[PDB]
């Protein structure tokens, strides 16, 4: 295949040493629940990362069955392929898994910052300066709004497009992952004859 | 004639300066439809029709505070008088008829011309369009009339 | 180039009369900045208290000019 | 814990309101006074309902600072305000205007005199300006 | 009555016009767009909150 | 970000306010203002001994 | 930006050089614009040289269609090239400004003077011609980047905010298009995922019934003197003249592939007047090909097939995102642990908060027991 050049440099053990490092803070934050039950964004977040990981390495070599179970299996011919089982695309996996990972630490800086508000809040010592300083999109965006003669404070369409949205479970994203995958095998089909 | 007075806010103004120098959240507006004006979605417009929203929370605000205060003995409402209430009502209404002039659409008066073809133009319609323009004006008057009176009475 | 249209131009440190300045923040916001606090059109207060401070003040002062200024 | 205020509410019900998907509902099934999670929050009946939160000594697991690479934005520009700046500019000014009023009611109601006394004892009896002044022609 | 007179009427009305012109200003930018600022900031925490978990879960969701 | 509100001066305000927000009622406003010193600014002695 | 005395300096310096430059360029600037319109009105359609009127549907007011008062002339290559319509657009915008100070000079007189020392001792309404160095040049272009910054949100928000308050999208490929168009410029918004916010627009608001407000917002954004606005017509026949340029250079590139052969500078300055690339953002070639290219990609294969370009108040949205920055957040986490609220702890708690702790505190639920237990017993008692 065409050679391709790294974006970023960075090897396979730093990345999984800083997913280590980032997934290890939130540990005590980082709440357990049942396989039908919506998942957190620490637990999306892992998920993630360890499927792309361990993915980068079943493709390099290292079969550890014992975590490739846990980190990629989430279809029935999933499972199949690993019970059978059992240089570009690489190096553009680790680049998009670098930008992964720089993707979604600044989403856990911002729930730190929303928890130190939160307990300043509890405490009675918050004021709405402070939050509007601290939420910098809110304000621009309420300051905006007001500055163009849109005073209104109710936005029930956007609402509406927006109220359901949610963090899937666990066997939602095994159908929509077995949904993909069913996708990408059908456009192969026509790619052969 | 020149004659130099003050109005009977002083008070009110400092009290607003002290307990407004930090934000609050308003949710209880006397005349609240002047933000919903549309009810069915999907309706939108093309004209300023949420300029009013300003004017109206400021002179709610204004004549509440005198109006409601007015009613404490020895307090006085220093606007109260007829031509007075009459120059308000004539910019806010004035302003925002010449608003709908200047935007040079003529098919906008069609509504005027009241009733359908199979009335007489001459006898009936154009007297309804004489009288309907008449109306417009006479809700002015009648505006600063009735707000003053009430005040008055009371 | 002679003034500034923006706000962001201050004349004065950050720190000038914070004292006194808190001190009046603090008269205006231990009343006003409450839950119960919910003002109509922003002239009508919702705590008890404001109006029975507020109307015997504003009838005493009106009375005074008017017994020693207009009925005179 | 403290007498601090909390996020404003306008005296509004929550779990009433056009907006009260906005607040999160707490297990007692009260919607909370702010966007914040509230565990205590509570309603009370007067004429009106109204939603309150009371402050309360709580722990709450605390992430560790991030790097302020991931959370500090450097798009400050020269018009830009912080709201606390605005906050304490509009504090500063708002002292002032409030004892510039205070010194205006106190002379008002109890120093200033009514013009044009029937006695003659206090006030002016008004006098005319803009008059000529060396223009024998005018005359 | 004074109510009905006209002889001092255009000063009388400056007090209308001085509030109008130099206090509508500083009552709008002090009291009024803050209050409406105010109220419009929970809807848009609610929402933006939202968007960012749609923007996780459209990432999750394109995983395979 | 830029407001006119938070970010302008009062005068500048008042300015943007009345020139490109609220014109009209400005306009207006001004007429009724010449309008009265021209034809409502005058008391005669009688009037002032009456009233 | 605001006025500076090191500005109004440099610009009293080369006030009078920079007037020798500007009426070279109107010489040469109206001899590319005198082949231009007379190729518009000899090959041009018949609706757009006779000016075909298009009236709003609710108070019938004539307005620019996209459609039909708007054309991209595909043999424009012929006559003029590539840099000529660069520097004619150039032209446009420092004339526009010229001709308004021109108007007060007129109008008031002796009495401008004032103002023009205002006015040259800022860089945002000067013409380009007046800088003669590279810094100064720098300068200039940060000044219009700055006011680009200071007019862009406010566009963006009154688009967003009337449309989302008076109607939503359609499906969800509309739903996805309308939400990632008014990103912020630090993340990449995908031109296909973003197309289809151009029609579901074109649905609600074409740039024939573009408000008045909103076309103020979107001239600022464009370095387009405001004042005096006067009609819509007026700032909006300024609108439509020059992105019809700039969609006739478009096509030109875009048929020829000129932007692979252009060298850097005169490639940022391309990028710059589609309002894509801002020069405090220290661009290199690769992003301003990323960006050019997704431009040429929103455009659709359908501007090259037939010269129509999406809708025009969408387009300026896109285009105009880039200078949407993040709003700024300054200041350690650690002042997360301070205290708002000290200066009240003096004055303590009244009875009725004494009672509020009470009864909202920790002992809540006991309080609530027993005052249910002792209604409930005089309710008993009343019966
Ligand atoms: C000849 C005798 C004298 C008179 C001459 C008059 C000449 C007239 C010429 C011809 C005019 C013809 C047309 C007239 C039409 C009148 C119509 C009318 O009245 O309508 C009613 C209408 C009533 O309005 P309103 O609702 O009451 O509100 C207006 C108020 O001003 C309140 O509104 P607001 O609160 O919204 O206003 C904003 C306010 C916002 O709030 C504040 O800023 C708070 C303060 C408020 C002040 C203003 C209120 C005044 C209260 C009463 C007076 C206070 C006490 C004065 C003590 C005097 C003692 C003798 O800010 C200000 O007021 C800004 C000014 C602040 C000044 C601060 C000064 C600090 C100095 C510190 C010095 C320290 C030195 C230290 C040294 C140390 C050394 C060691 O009046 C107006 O709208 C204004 C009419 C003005 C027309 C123009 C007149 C020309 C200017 C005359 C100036 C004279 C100066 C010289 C005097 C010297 C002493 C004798
Ligand atoms: C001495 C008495 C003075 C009277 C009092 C005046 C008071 C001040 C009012 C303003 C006066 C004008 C000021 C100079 C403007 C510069 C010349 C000009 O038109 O620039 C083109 C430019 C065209 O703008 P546009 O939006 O592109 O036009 C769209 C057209 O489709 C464009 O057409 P196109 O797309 O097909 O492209 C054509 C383009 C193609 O050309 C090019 O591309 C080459 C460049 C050509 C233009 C170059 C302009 C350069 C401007 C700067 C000059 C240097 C300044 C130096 C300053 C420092 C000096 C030390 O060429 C043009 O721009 C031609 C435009 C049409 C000609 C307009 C001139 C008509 C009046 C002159 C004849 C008067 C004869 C009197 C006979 C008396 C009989 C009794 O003009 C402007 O930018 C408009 C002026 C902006 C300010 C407006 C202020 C309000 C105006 C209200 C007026 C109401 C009526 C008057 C009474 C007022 C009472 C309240
Ligand atoms: C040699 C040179 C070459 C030759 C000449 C070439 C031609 C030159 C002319 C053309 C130049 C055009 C470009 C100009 C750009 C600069 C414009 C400008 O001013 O920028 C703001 C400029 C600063 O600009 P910047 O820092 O670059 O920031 C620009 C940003 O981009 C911020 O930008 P922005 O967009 O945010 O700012 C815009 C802002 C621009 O406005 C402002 O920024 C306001 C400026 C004034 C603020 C004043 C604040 C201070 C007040 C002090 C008060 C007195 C204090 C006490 C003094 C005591 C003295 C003893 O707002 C507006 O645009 C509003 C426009 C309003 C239009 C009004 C139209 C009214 C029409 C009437 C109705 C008609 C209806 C039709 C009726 C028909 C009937 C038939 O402001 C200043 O520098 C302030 C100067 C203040 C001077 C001192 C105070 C006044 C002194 C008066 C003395 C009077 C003496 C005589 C008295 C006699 C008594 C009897
Ligand atoms: C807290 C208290 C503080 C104090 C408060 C003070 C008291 C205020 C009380 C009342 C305030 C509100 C009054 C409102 C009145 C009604 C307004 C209205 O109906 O507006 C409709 C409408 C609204 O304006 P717009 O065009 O839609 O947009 C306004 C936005 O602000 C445009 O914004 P934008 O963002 O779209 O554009 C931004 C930028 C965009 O930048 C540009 O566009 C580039 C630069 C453009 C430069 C100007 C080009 C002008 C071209 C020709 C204009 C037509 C001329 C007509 C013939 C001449 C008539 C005299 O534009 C600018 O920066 C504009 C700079 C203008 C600076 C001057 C502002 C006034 C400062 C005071 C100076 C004069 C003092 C005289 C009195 C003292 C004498 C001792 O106005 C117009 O249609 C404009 C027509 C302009 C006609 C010329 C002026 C007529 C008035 C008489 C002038 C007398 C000159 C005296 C000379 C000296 C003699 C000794
Ligand atoms: C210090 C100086 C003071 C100056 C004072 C003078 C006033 C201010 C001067 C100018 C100020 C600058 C800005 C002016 C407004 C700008 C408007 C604008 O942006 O237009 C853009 C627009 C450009 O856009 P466009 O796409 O090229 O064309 C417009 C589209 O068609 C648009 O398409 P559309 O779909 O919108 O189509 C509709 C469009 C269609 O119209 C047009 O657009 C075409 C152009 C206008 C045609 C107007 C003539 C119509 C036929 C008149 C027939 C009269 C017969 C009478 C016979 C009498 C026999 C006894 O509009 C109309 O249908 C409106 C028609 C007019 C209706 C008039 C109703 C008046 C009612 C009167 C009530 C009673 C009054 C009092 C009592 C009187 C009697 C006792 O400009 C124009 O079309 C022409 C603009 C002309 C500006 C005015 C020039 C001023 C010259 C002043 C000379 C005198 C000076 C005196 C000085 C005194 C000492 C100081
Ligand atoms: C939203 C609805 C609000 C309703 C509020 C209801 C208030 C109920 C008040 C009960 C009676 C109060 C008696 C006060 C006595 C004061 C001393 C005295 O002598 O007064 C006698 C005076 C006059 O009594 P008098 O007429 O008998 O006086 C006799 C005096 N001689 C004989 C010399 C003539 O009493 C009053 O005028 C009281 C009337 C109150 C009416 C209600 C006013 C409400 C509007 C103002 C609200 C202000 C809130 C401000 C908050 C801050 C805003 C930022
Ligand atoms: C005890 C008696 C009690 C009587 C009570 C009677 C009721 C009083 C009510 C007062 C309060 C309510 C007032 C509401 C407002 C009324 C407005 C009104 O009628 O005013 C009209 C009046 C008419 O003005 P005028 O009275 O000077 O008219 C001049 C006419 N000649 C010269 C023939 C005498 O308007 C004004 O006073 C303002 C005039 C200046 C502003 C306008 C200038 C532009 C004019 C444009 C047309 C002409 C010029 C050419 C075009 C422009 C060229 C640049």
């Amino acid at each position: 295949p065409p050679h391709y050049t790294r974006k970023s440099s960075a090897t396979i053990e730093q990345v999984e040493k800083e997913i280590d490092a980032l997934l290890g803070g939130a540990e005590k934050l980082r709440k357990t629940s049942t396989d039908d039950q919506p998942m957190d964004k620490l637990t999306l977040m892992e998920r993630c990362l360890r499927h792309a990981l361990w993915s980068y390495h079943k493709e390099e070599g290292r079969y550890d069955f014992d975590q490739i179970g846990r980190w990629v299996v989430y279809t029935p011919e999933d499972e199949v392929k690993l019970a059978q089982l059992k240089r570009a695309s690489q190096d553009k996996r680790l680049d998009d898994l670098v930008d992964l990972l720089e993707r979604f630490k600044p989403v856990l800086a911002r729930e730190a910052i929303m928890q130190r508000l939160t307990i300043k809040h509890l405490e009675g010592q918050l004021g709405v300066w402070r939050y509007m300083d601290w939420c910098p999109e809110v304000r621009d965006r309420a300051e905006l709004e007001v500055d163009i003669t849109g005073w209104q404070w109710w936005s029930p369409l956007e609402e509406r497009r927006l109220l359901p949205v949610r963090l899937r479970s666990v066997n939602e994203v095994r159908e929509i992952m077995s949904k993909t995958q069913a996708k990408k095998s059908a456009e192969a089909a026509e790619r052969n004859p | 004639m020149f004659l130099f007075f003050f109005c009977d806010l002083f008070w009110l103004r400092l009290l607003l300066c002290m307990y407004y120098c930090v934000w609050s959240r308003l949710c209880f507006i006397v005349y609240f439809n002047c933000l919903m004006l549309i009810f069915d979605f999907l309706l939108f417009c093309l004209f300023d029709l949420y300029l009013f929203v300003g004017l109206c929370l400021f002179l709610l605000l204004w004549f509440m505070l005198f109006n409601l205060y007015s009613l404490i003995l020895y307090y006085c409402i220093t606007y109260l008088n007829l031509y007075l209430l009459f120059c308000i009502v004539f910019l806010l209404y004035i302003a925002f008829l010449f608003l709908f002039c200047f935007l040079c659409d003529f098919f906008l008066f069609n509504n005027l011309l009241v009733g359908d073809s199979f009335m007489d133009v001459f006898f009936i319609r154009f007297l309804l369009c004489f009288l309907e323009c008449f109306s417009l004006l006479c809700r002015c008057l009648s505006t600063f009339l009735r707000l003053f009176c009430n005040l008055l009475s009371s | 180039v002679l003034f500034s249209t923006y706000r962001s131009s201050r004349l004065v440190s950050k720190e000038f009369l914070h004292g006194p300045v808190m001190r009046f923040r603090a008269l205006g916001e231990y009343y006003f900045q409450r839950a119960w606090n919910g003002t109509l059109n922003w002239a009508l207060p919702g705590e008890y208290r404001l109006y029975a401070v507020m109307i015997p003040f504003i009838y005493f002062y009106h009375r005074w000019h008017n017994d020693h200024t207009l009925d005179r | 814990v403290g007498n601090g205020p909390t996020f404003s509410t306008g005296g509004e019900c929550m779990n009433t309101c056009d907006i009260q998907n906005a607040f999160p509902m707490n297990d007692r099934g009260v919607r909370s006074s702010s966007p914040f999670q509230e565990p205590n929050t509570a309603i009370y009946d007067s004429y009106l309902a109204w939603t309150y939160f009371q402050p309360m000594d709580v722990h709450i697991e605390k992430l560790p600072a991030p790097e302020a690479k991931y959370y500090q934005r450097h798009t400050k520009k020269p018009w830009d305000v912080s709201s606390t700046e605005l906050t304490e500019i509009q504090s500063r000014k708002k002292y002032f205007q409030t004892l510039g009023y205070l010194v205006a009611f106190i002379y008002l109601y109890f120093l200033m005199p009514k013009e044009k006394s029937f006695s003659g004892l206090s006030g002016p009896d008004g006098h005319w300006i803009m008059l000529p002044k060396g223009r024998p022609e005018l005359f | 009555l004074e109510p009905m007179s006209t002889w001092y009427l255009a000063s009388w009305a400056m007090v209308w016009y001085y509030a109008f012109f130099f206090w509508m200003p500083m009552v709008w930018t002090d009291i009024m767009v803050p209050s409406f600022v105010y109220n419009k900031l929970p809807v848009i925490h609610f929402l933006q909150e939202k968007r960012a978990e749609q923007k996780l879960r459209r990432v999750l969701d394109e995983t395979y | 970000v830029y407001t006119r509100w938070k970010c302008d001066r009062l005068p500048v305000f008042q300015l943007k306010l009345f020139t490109q927000e609220y014109p009209m009622h400005a306009a207006v406003g001004i007429f009724t203002i010449i309008f009265l010193w021209k034809h409502m600014s005058h008391c005669s002695e009688e009037t002032e001994r009456k009233y | 930006m605001q006025g500076s005395w090191s500005v109004l300096k440099k610009n009293c310096s080369n006030f009078f050089p920079g007037l020798l430059a500007f009426a070279q360029q109107t010489q040469e600037a109206y001899g590319i614009w005198l082949r231009i319109y007379n190729r518009q009105q000899k090959y041009g359609p018949t609706d757009f040289v006779e000016q075909s009127e298009t009236f709003s549907p609710d108070y019938h007011k004539r307005f620019h269609s996209q459609d039909k008062n708007m054309w991209v002339d595909k043999e424009l290559c012929t006559e003029v090239s590539q840099k000529e319509v660069a520097r004619l657009m150039t032209y446009k915008l420092d004339m526009w400004r010229m001709a308004h100070c021109a108007g007060a000079l007129l109008a008031t007189g002796g009495y401008a003077i004032p103002f023009g020392l205002f006015w040259l001792a800022n860089d945002t309404w000067v013409p380009s011609s007046f800088n003669l160095t590279g810094e100064e040049l720098r300068a200039w272009r940060e000044a219009q980047d700055l006011y680009r910054y200071r007019s862009a949100p406010s566009y963006l928000t009154d688009t967003k905010w009337h449309f989302d308050f008076h109607a939503y999208p359609w499906n969800e490929t509309q739903e996805r298009a309308w939400d990632d168009l008014f990103e912020k410029n630090d993340v990449r918004r995908d031109p296909k995922v973003v197309r289809p916010a151009a029609e579901m627009y074109d649905g609600f608001i074409k740039f024939e019934l573009i408000r008045r407000k909103s076309l103020r917002h979107l001239c600022r954004s464009m370095n387009i003197p405001t004042f005096p606005m006067l009609a819509r017509l007026c700032n909006g026949t300024r609108v439509r003249d020059y992105w019809n340029l700039a969609w006739c250079e478009d096509y030109m590139v875009i048929t020829q592939r000129l932007h692979e052969s252009m060298t850097d500078e005169e490639l940022y300055d391309y990028a710059w007047r589609r309002y894509l690339a801002p020069y405090d953002k220290n661009l290199n070639r690769e992003q301003l090909m990323e960006r050019v290219e997704d431009y040429f990609e929103f455009l659709g294969p359908d501007f090259v097939a037939h010269g129509k370009a999406p809708n025009l108040v969408i387009l300026t949205n896109y285009v105009l995102g880039y200078y949407n920055d993040p709003a700024y957040l300054e200041g350690d986490i650690s002042e997360l642990d301070k205290n708002d609220y000290d200066h009240l702890a003096s004055w303590g708690k009244d009875a009725f908060l004494r009672r509020l702790e009470f009864e909202n505190g920790p002992l809540r639920d006991q309080v609530e027991a027993h005052t249910q237990r002792l209604l409930a017993e005089r309710a008993a008692i009343a019966k």
